[PDB]
RNA sequence: AAGCUUGAGUCUCGUAGAGGGGGGUAGAAUUCCAGGUGUAGCGGUGAAAUGCGUAGAGAUCUGGAGGAAUACCGGUGGCGAAGGCGGCCCCCUGGACGAAGACUGACGCUCAGGUGCGAAAGCGUGGGGAGCAAACAGGAUUAGAUACCCUGGUAGUCCACGCCGUAAACGAUGUCGACUUGGAGGUUGUGCCCUUGAGGCGUGGCUUCCGGAGCUAACGCGUUAAGUCGACCGCCUGGGGAGUACGGCCGCAAGGUUAAAACUCAAAUGAAUUGACGGGGGCCCGCACAAGCGGUGGAGCAUGUGGUUUAAUUCGAUGCAAC
């Protein structure tokens, strides 16, 4: 969130907590997430991850 | 099988079959036999009946003068049109592919504007002026409605003695311009063994519509030069190696399209073709 | 409208650009620039480059307000908060904190869904 | 080098200064293959170079050298044919190696009699900091520490 | 034929939950909607462009709405018949344990018809609209584009209900129940030890995997069955021809629902090996990169070839290799 950015301003230093933040949820809602993708999805719901 | 030796020419495929006109005229639906493979509708073939049902057996496909992927169709094509409307979008590069072709091969264009009508003033000039540029490098050009099928008897006495084609995009009219020339409609459209027919004035022309919608074939680099023989000139122009018809310094043809000695069009369709086979 | 010398950066980075706004710390805005406003409006825009001037081209034209202390406050997620930052901070100010801003959307509206090439 | 990474080889140096710096240089000019003659005109210019050093031949060098190596670089190798940009410390075989080569190649072919002055002109610049060689030291380290954004 | 209760059932009492109706509502937002500053953009993309802003927009700041819409709830948690269920009240409510007797006292199981309910589109048919997307379209490349690509939108979404009865409405596991691996795991009740936190520690009921035998073709499954049983209910009948015509039917309709033939083939499949390719990936090496150095090639020049000539310019020469 913070690093005390007093040089920083390239980087940022962050990657943690997106959940209710950032690319995480900003990204899906006013761009489409279909229904015949998620529909694997019933079956699929928990392997694609750390990878 | 197996019947009588006689000559004819071959009128059509007949998809499984082929059909051949006889020397006499006469068409007979002819097998094609496992034997022969270098037929193609034109050809003038040594076809038996049996003992209609025919039977081919010979054939006599002349040398190349357009293909598909790389095959050819006929022969005695002294003339291609490239006959053109706008559907369903267009370029520059594409009648152009057309010439850099009927260049190659040396086949005659007579690029034919359809739609001439259709066209405005405005719009009937730019095209008449685009299709200058290509007229002016060499590919005369003959205004033609598609629809109206306009500018017919100087196509028609194109025609004459000698055999054309049809080339494009969707359905731009070519079909509506071939059934004016025949005189009989045989095909429209809109958004290698097919069929023959034959001119009256002299002359043959052949058809398919499925040509026509447009995707493209195999062809080599030398050939899209070929395409366009001013380059040849251009090569001459800088070096005894003058970079590669594009730029680097000293590629002079690269050059003459800098100055406009050569029209832009001709590098720019060498490399919409060039970059297909590749 | 307003100056402290404290400011913010409100970076507002675009998907194809990043637009960018020096705001006083009160508020107001004080420059922008763009990303695709770094000319571009294509891959161009679409690059960090956009961003890069595009902050840079606000971040000089806010300092008029003497901005020289910002917070970045980053928003936006286009190609320029790399490159924006850069021409933020780095833009004639001294970075006092960086922060990325969002609420709990629930939205309304309707958004596309035409495609299926 | 993949498996086990390398600097230069048979390399040959001075019977008066015994100097590697001065070896590794000495000899790069061959590829006439030949330090039994190579050697010879650098000396004029590294001698030109003794005196603007207040020094000696073997220290005219040196001065010269030091500003041209290289403190800092930025290295390829190509990870993944990855554009490596972030900054590294110049290894020594390189240092050295590119930063004699560097002067070396500041005096080339030229215009007239001489690569004794040809050198002697390119040394003392060196010695100055303002000679190419060392003008790659100082352009090296800019690009260095100011892009670290790509892997 | 009468009993038992024990099943069931019922009635006695936990406990968790996104089950529902119907609605309370919350706080955000999507969007709506507006300037200022601010400033040329925004915008977009393959690559762009239409679009848009420049009108100050976007940006940003400043203001609110509109109508619409609600993470982490996200736990092998939990709830649902499923079809399916997580934004905060209330209700109305559905469904559900552990722990209690008991009683009723077989109230048991399962179901063709039949039937409820049955994802969505759709639709009827109106809602809804703050907004979106078939259809339908600009730009827009693109071989062709009419594709990509971009600048939009009714149904329907965005609303109410009716109107399908079909959704790979799928472990393609029917029901119910019982019977069949150790192990190491879950939740949720609850027993117990100092309750050793409620704990610590039994046990249920329930969840995970592995889990054997077995089974299976095999994959695997393997008690989560894909292992033993039963009833019950429903299934398969070589492949196509066919949720569809005929036909008949439901439905406003979409259309369902229902529901063909000839024809047609000597065939249709599981899982498995051993494979090799992958607009795969994951992993290394090598003047291959890489770090240099130089080379070739260029001029002049050769040699061979090409090419041409030549009568021949003699046959064997071809990534790399004419050489």
């Amino acid at each position: 969130i913070k690093v005390r950015e007093n040089e920083p301003f390239d980087v940022a230093l962050r990657r943690f907590k997106r959940s209710c933040e950032k690319a995480g949820v900003l990204a899906e809602v006013r761009r489409r997430e279909f229904y015949e993708k998620p529909t694997t999805e019933r079956k699929r719901a928990k392997a694609s991850a750390v990878k | 099988l197996f019947g009588e030796p006689d000559e004819g020419i071959v009128i059509s495929r007949f998809g499984m079959h082929a059909d051949v006109e006889s020397a006499d005229g006469d068409v007979h639906r002819c097998n094609i036999r496992r034997t022969i493979r270098s037929l193609v509708t034109g050809d003038r073939v040594v076809w038996r009946p049996g003992k209609v049902k025919g039977i081919v057996e010979a054939v006599h496909e002349r040398t190349s003068v357009l293909t598909r992927p790389v095959k050819p169709i006929a022969a005695n094509i002294d003339q291609i049109v490239i006959v053109s409307a706008i559907l369903p979008e267009l370029s520059l590069n594409i009648i152009d592919r057309y010439l850099v072709a009927c260049e190659t091969l040396q086949i005659e264009p007579i690029i034919v504007l359809n739609k001439i009508d259709l066209l405005d003033d405005e719009g009937m000039a730019f095209v008449n002026e685009q299709m200058d540029i290509y007229r002016n490098i060499g590919y005369r050009v003959l205004m033609v409605s598609s629809h109206t099928q306009d500018g017919l008897k100087p196509l028609e006495e194109a025609l004459t003695g000698r055999i054309s084609i049809f080339a494009g995009q969707s359905g731009v009219g070519k079909s509506s311009l071939l059934n004016a020339l025949l005189g009989l409609q045989k095909e429209i459209l809109t958004n290698t063994a097919a069929r023959l027919y034959h001119f009256p004035h002299g002359g043959d022309v052949i058809d398919s519509p499925g040509v026509r919608e447009f995707g493209l074939w195999h062809l080599e680099p030398e050939q899209i030069t070929q395409g366009f023989v001013e380059f040849h000139d251009y090569l001459g122009l800088c070096k005894y190696r003058d970079c590669k018809h594009d730029t680097d310094p000293g590629c002079a043809i690269r050059e003459a399209v800098e100055e406009g000695k050569i029209a832009e069009t001709r590098f720019e369709n060498y490399h919409r073709i060039l970059e297909s086979m590749a | 409208r307003k100056q402290v010398s404290d400011g913010v950066a409100h970076i507002h980075a675009s998907f194809n650009n990043t637009i960018v706004t020096i705001t006083d710390r009160q508020g107001n805005a004080l420059g922008w620039a763009t990303a695709g406003g770094s000319g571009f409006r294509g891959s161009r825009k679409s690059t960090p480059f956009a961003a890069q001037v595009a902050a840079e081209r606000c971040a000089d034209a806010v300092k008029e307000y003497g901005i020289k202390n910002l917070e970045v406050m980053v928003k936006g997620p286009g190609p320029g908060r790399e490159s924006t930052i850069r021409a933020l901070n780095a833009a004639g100010f001294r970075i006092t904190n960086i922060t990325d801003v969002t609420p709990i959307p629930h939205n309304g509206c309707r958004p596309p869904k035409k495609r299926r090439v | 080098p993949r498996r086990r990474v390398i600097g230069q080889r048979k390399i040959l140096p001075d019977p008066k200064f015994g100097s590697e710096l001065l070896a590794k240089f000495v000899n790069i000019l061959m590829v006439d293959g030949k330090k039994s003659t190579a050697e010879s005109i650098v000396y004029s210019a590294l001698e030109t170079l003794a005196q603007r050093s207040g020094k000696s031949e073997l220290e005219a060098f040196e001065v010269a050298l030091e500003n041209v190596r290289p403190t800092v670089e930025v290295k390829s190798r190509r990870v993944g044919g990855s554009t490596y940009q972030v900054p590294v410390e110049v290894r020594p075989v390189r240092r050295n190696a590119l930063a004699m080569r560097w002067i070396v190649e500041a005096a080339r072919k030229r215009g007239d009699k001489s690569m004794a002055l040809r050198l002697a002109n390119e040394l003392s610049d060196a010695a100055e900091n303002k000679g190419t060689a060392v003008k790659k030291r100082e352009d090296v380290h800019r690009m260095a520490e100011a892009n670290k954004a790509f892997a």
